[PDB]
Formats: structure tokens, C-alpha cells, sequence
């Protein structure tokens, strides 16, 4: 759309031209160029929020976005047009598509999760470390678009899914894996994070341990 | 100590011909069948097509 | 010290198929062919289409052009002097939005290549491209923009 592209191009302009200079082309050594990204990639990242980066580190960190829905539209319809190149989900009426996203085969999405997502992330989508100072984020926060955007480009050190390698179903079922996962409760307790051995071994020092000394404390006698 | 051999800068390489994979022999002999038939000559099968061109 | 001047996040190129050729004064971005490939190779004689986008680096222009062509004869429909501090985009990759009802000089400086050799995907495949300013050779890969998986034959067991 002709309003659409020129509040992208009014948002770029004074947002990141400083690191992905004016025309898309990227400045080098602070920011890749834009051309090819397509709109899915600036939605990821810019409702993340993680482009409007103050440092180059590790990796970009998330953050509270800096755009609300429609300049994320207005910015992904820019780079799109400017580019061309992947573009985010949307439902029926327009907006980006969230339900949508919900493949309907759960024990299909978690084991392409687990061959493709846990590899890095963990079993149930909380965080991993990566080389230098990277680590794969925890997923709860991501909703369904995110999580699949995520996927359709690779953000950082991520390897990027394309619809041929994920077909955009498996990348639903994924999605469905990664949303039960996040919003489905502990059974057995409070799951101590997500991760089992270190968890559950600080939580035994700590809480199991300091109660049985504690008790022993008590029923016996200093000396 | 450090692994044998590592390291060839040398010798670029070139770009892998087209796989033509070798009919499986006697070991995994099975083979799909072509087509039953009479086959009262050479053999043709029960497989046969053509493209009648203008 | 993750943030020193080595640093990951800088030192990273676009998650894009397109290959970066950033010698002489125009940028190459997303330099790419569009060869849908029916087979192990685009056979010759199949025109295929070169996408691309041409930034341009400095206002003082290189907005020539000339030739940017290597083995296949690439042809450029359309050609225009476009790159004036800004881009030149010769196709449309897929996804891409006209942005408008109407077009500029026709299609927007379409680069085609009559192949005269195979391609396959995967592969690189050298294109000099040139401008008045210099010459650079770009190694362009092959990349599938937009398609799903075309179906391959279901597999009966033996
Ligand atoms: C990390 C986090 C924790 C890791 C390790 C924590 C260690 C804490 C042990 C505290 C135990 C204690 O003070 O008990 C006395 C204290 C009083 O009881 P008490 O009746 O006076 O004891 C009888 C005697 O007094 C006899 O007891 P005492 O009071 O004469 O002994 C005091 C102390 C004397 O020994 C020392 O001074 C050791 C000092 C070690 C410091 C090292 C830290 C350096 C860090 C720098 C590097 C970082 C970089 O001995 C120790 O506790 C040795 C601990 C050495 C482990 C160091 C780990 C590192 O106990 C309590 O009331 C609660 C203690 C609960 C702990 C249960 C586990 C006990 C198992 C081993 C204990 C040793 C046997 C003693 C019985
Ligand atoms: C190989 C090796 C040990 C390398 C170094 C890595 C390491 C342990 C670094 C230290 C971690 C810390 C303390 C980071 C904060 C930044 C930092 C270093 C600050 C300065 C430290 C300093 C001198 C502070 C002033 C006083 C002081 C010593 C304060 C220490 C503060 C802390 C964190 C004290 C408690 C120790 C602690 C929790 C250490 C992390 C270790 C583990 C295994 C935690 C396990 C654990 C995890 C990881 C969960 O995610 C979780 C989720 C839900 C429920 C439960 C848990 C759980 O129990
Ligand atoms: C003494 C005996 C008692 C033991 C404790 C028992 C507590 C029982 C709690 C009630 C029943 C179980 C609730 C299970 C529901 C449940 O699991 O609880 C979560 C909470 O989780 C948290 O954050 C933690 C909140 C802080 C409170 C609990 C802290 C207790 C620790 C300290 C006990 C261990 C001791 C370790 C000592 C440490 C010091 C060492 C020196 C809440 O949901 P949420 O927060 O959203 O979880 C996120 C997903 O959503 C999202 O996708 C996912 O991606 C994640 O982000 C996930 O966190
Ligand atoms: C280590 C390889 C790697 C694998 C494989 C991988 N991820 Fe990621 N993922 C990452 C890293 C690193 C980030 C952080 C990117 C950034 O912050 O720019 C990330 C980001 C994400 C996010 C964004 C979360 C947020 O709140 O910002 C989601 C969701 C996600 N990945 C899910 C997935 C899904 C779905 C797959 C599909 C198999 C997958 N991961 C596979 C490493 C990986
Ligand atoms: C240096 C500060 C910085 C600014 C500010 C910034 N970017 Fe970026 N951008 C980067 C870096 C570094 C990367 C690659 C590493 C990463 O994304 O963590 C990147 C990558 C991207 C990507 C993903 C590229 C890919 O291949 O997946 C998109 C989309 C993007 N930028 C768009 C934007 C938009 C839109 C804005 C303004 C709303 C912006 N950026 C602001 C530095 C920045
Ligand atoms: C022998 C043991 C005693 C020490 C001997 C003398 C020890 C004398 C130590 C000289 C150290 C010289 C460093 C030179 C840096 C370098 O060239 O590499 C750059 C690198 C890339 O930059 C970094 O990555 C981080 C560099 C900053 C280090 C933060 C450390 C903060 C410590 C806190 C976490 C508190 C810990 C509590 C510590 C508590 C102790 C308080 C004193
Ligand atoms: C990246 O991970 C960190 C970048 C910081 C580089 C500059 C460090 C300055 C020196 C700090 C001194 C630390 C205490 C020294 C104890 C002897």
C-alpha cells in the first residue's frame, strides 16, 4: 500500500538507517542489509523488539518492542517492498495470523521440536547457551506468528527454516508443540525451571537437605 | 598430540558429478517387476507407451 | 568482552539466499537466480531470471551498468540508469509488492540469462558484473524464492 510503504520508509529513516543505511543496503560491521529479509523478518524482530539495538555484542538481546502493531506492518511492508522476500502469516480479516498458527498434530510438532528446536533450546522451550556469549532464548513469550517467523528466518545463529525444508504445516504443528509446552502446567509440582538435574539438584541442597539438617539440628544437642 | 591428518588448503576440489547409482546386485537382487505378459517374441512386457506428434 | 571490536552481532550477513558482492562503488544485495528446476539441472536454452539490487554507495553517478554479463548471455530488459543514491532492482524477487498500480519504464530492469550450460541448485555460479566503475565477480547462487516442496513420489518398499 502506497501509505503503508511511506510510514515504513518515514519509520526507517529515523530508526536504523544508522546501521542499515538508507536504500536497505546494510552499513558494514553495524548492520546487515535488508534486502531479501522480507516482511516475516522485520515482524519477528521488531515485535521482539530486538532491532532497536543499542550495542553490537554477542547477540541482540530481546526487548520491549518499539513499534506497535501497524508501524511493524508499515516497517515489513517497506523492507518487503525495497527487498522482497518472506512475508508473515495473516488470518482471514488481515491481521497477523496467531490462532492460525496451531497446527493440529501435537506429538508431530514436538518430535520436528526436538530433532530440529531442542537441539538448542531444551526439551520444552526454556533457554540454551550457545559458543560466545549467545544463547537461544526461552520461547514462552513468543506467540504463535513470532515462533513461526522465527522459523521462516533464521534471526542469529539460528539456522534458517524455509517453507520447502519445514512446510509451513510442520511449522504449525511446531507451533502447537512450542505453545502447549509454554502454557502447559508442571504436573507432579512446581517444575523447578525447566531443566531436571541442576534444578532439582540445588533445589534438594537447598530446600530437602537444610530441612533434615535442620531437624537433625534440633532433635540432637550441640557439643 | 594432534589428529594426523588435517588441514589440506591444497587442491580446491570439484563440483560432484550427478549420482547414477549401480542396479542392486544379487545381495539386494528384489526388483520391481516391468509387466507380466505372453511376450511371444523378444519380450516387450506390459509396458508400452507412445506420443503420436503432429 | 563479547562486545569488542570482534563482535558476532556486527559481523553478520543477511539470512537471505541472495549472495553480497560490496566491491566497487555499487553494492550488490541479494543477488540471486530464479531457476525453477524441474530436474537435477536447468537444461540449456531455458531462460532463467537474475534478481538483484544495486545500492548505490556514493552521490558523486555509477549509475551505468554497462554489461553484467558472464557465461549465459545475461540480457537486461528494460535497462535503466537507476543507482543515484538509491536501488536499482532489476527483478521481482518473490514476495515482492509492485507498490503501485502502475510501473515505471516498464518492467523494472529485468535481467534474464539463456543458460548455455547446466545449473543445478546448490551450486555457485560466476557473474561479472560491471559497471562503468569496475567490474567485480559475484559467484550468484541458485535460489528457490518462494516455492513449497514439489511433491516427491511416494516410496514403495523392496
Ligand atoms: C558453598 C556453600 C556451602 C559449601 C560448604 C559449606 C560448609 C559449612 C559447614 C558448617 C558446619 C559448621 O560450622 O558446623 C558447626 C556449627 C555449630 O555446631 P557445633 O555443635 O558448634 O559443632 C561441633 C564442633 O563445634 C565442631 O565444629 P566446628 O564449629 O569446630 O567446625 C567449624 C569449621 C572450622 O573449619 C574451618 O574453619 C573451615 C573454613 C573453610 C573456609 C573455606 C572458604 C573459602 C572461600 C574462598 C574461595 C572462594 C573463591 O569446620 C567446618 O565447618 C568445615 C567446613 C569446611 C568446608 C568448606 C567448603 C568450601 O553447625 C551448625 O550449627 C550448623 C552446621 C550445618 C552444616 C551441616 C553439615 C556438616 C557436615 C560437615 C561439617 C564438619 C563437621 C562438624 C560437625
Ligand atoms: C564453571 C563455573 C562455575 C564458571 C563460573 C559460572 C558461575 C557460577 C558464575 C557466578 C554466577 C553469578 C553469581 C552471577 C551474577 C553475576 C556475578 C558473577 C556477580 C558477582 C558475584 C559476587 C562476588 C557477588 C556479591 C556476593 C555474592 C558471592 C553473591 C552470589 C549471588 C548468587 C547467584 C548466589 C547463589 C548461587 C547460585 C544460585 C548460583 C547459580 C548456580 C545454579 C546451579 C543454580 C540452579 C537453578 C537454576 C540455574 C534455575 O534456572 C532454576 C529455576 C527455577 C527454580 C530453581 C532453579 C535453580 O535452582
Ligand atoms: C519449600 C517447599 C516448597 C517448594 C516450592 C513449591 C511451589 C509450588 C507452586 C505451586 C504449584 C505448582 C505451580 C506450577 C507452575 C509453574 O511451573 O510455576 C511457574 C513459576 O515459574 C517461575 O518463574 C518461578 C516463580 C517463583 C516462585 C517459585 C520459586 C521457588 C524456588 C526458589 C524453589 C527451589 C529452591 C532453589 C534455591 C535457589 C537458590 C540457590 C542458591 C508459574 O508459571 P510461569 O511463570 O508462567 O512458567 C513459565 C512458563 O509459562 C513459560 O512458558 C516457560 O517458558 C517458563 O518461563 C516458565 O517459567
Ligand atoms: C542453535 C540453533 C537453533 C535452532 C536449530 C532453533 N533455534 Fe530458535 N533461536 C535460536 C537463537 C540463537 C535465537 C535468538 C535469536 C535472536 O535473539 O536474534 C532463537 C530464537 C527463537 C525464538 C524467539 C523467542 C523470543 O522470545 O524472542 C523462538 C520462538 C524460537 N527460536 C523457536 C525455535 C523454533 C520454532 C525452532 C524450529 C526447529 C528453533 N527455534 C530452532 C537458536 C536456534
Ligand atoms: C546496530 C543497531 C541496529 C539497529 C538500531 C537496527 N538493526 Fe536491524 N540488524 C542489526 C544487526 C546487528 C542484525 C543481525 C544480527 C541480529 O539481528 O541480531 C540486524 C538484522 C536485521 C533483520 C534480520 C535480518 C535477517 O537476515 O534475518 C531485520 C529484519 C532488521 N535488522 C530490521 C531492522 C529494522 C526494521 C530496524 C528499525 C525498526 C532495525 N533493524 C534497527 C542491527 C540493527
Ligand atoms: C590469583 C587470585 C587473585 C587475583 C590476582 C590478581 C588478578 C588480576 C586480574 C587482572 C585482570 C586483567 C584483565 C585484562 C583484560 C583483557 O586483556 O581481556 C579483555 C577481555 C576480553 O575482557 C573481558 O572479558 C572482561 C575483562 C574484565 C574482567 C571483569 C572481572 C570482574 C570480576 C567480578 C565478576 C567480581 C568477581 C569477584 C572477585 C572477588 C575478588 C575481589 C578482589
Ligand atoms: C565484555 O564481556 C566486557 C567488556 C569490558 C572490557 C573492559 C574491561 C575493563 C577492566 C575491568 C576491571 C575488572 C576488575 C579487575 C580486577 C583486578
Amino acid at each position: 500500500q502506497s501509505a503503508l510503504l511511506r510510514t515504513g520508509k518515514q519509520l526507517f529513516e529515523t530508526s536504523c538507517v544508522s546501521c542499515h543505511g538508507a536504500n536497505l543496503q546494510g552499513v558494514p560491521d553495524r548492520g546487515p542489509s535488508l534486502i531479501g529479509t522480507g516482511e516475516a523478518a522485520v515482524y519477528f524482530q521488531v515485535s521482539t523488539g530486538r532491532m532497536p539495538a543499542m550495542r553490537g555484542e554477542a547477540q541482540a538481546p530481546s526487548k520491549p518492542p518499539h513499534f506497535d502493531e501497524s508501524q511493524i506492518d508499515a516497517l515489513g511492508a517497506y523492507v518487503q517492498a525495497n527487498g522482497g522476500g518472506p512475508t508473515v502469516p495473516r488470518d482471514d480479516h488481515g491481521a497477523v495470523a496467531q490462532e492460525s498458527l496451531i497446527g493440529g498434530d501435537v506429538a508431530r510438532g514436538g518430535d520436528l521440536f526436538r530433532l530440529n528446536c531442542a537441539s538448542c533450546h531444551n526439551f520444552t522451550g526454556k533457554g540454551g547457551a550457545l559458543s560466545s556469549g549467545k544463547y537461544a532464548p526461552d520461547l514462552g513469550d513468543a506467540n504463535p506468528a513470532q515462533i513461526y517467523t522465527a522459523m521462516l528466518t533464521g534471526p542469529q545463529n539460528m539456522p534458517k527454516f524455509s517453507d520447502r525444508q519445514l512446510t509451513p504445516d510442520e511449522k504449525r504443528d511446531i507451533v502447537a508443540y512450542v505453545r502447549e509446552s509454554a502454557e502447559t502446567p508442571s504436573y507432579g509440582g512446581y517444575g523447578l525451571g525447566g531443566f531436571g538435574p541442576a534444578p532439582e539438584g540445588m533445589a534438594m541442597w537447598i530446600i530437602g537437605m537444610v530441612a533434615a539438617i535442620g531437624v537433625a539440628m534440633w532433635i540432637g544437642s550441640r557439643a | 598430540c594432534s589428529p594426523p591428518g588435517e588441514t589440506a588448503s591444497s587442491e580446491p576440489g570439484t563440483t560432484p558429478a550427478i549420482w547414477t547409482g549401480s542396479p542392486s546386485p544379487a545381495a539386494p537382487s528384489g526388483e520391481d517387476h516391468g509387466g507380466g505378459h505372453g511376450a511371444g517374441a523378444a519380450g516387450a512386457g506390459e509396458t508400452l507407451t507412445a506420443e503420436l506428434k503432429t | 568482552c563479547s562486545a569488542g571490536q570482534i563482535s558476532q552481532t556486527t559481523t553478520q550477513e543477511p539470512a537471505v539466499n541472495g549472495v553480497n558482492a560490496q566491491a566497487g562503488q555499487v553494492s550488490l544485495r541479494n543477488v540471486h537466480l530464479r531457476a525453477p528446476q524441474q530436474t537435477d539441472y536447468v537444461e540449456p536454452g531455458t531462460t532463467v531470471e537474475l534478481l538483484f539490487v544495486a545500492a548505490n554507495d556514493s552521490t558523486e553517478s555509477n549509475k551505468l551498468k554497462s554489461i553484467t554479463s558472464d557465461v549465459g548471455e545475461v540480457t537486461l530488459t528494460g535497462d535503466s540508469t537507476v543507482p543515484a543514491d538509491g536501488v536499482l532492482i532489476v527483478g521481482e524477487p518473490d514476495g515482492q509488492i509492485q507498490a503501485v498500480e502502475n510501473a515505471e519504464a516498464a518492467d523494472a530492469v529485468t535481467a534474464e540469462v539463456e543458460l548455455t550450460k547446466p545449473i543445478t541448485n546448490g551450486l555457485l555460479y560466476d557473474f561479472t558484473f560491471t559497471f562503468e566503475d569496475g567490474e567485480t565477480t559475484v559467484a550468484v547462487p541458485i535460489s528457490a524464492g518462494e516455492q513449497p516442496r514439489r511433491p516427491v513420489p511416494p516410496a514403495g518398499p523392496g
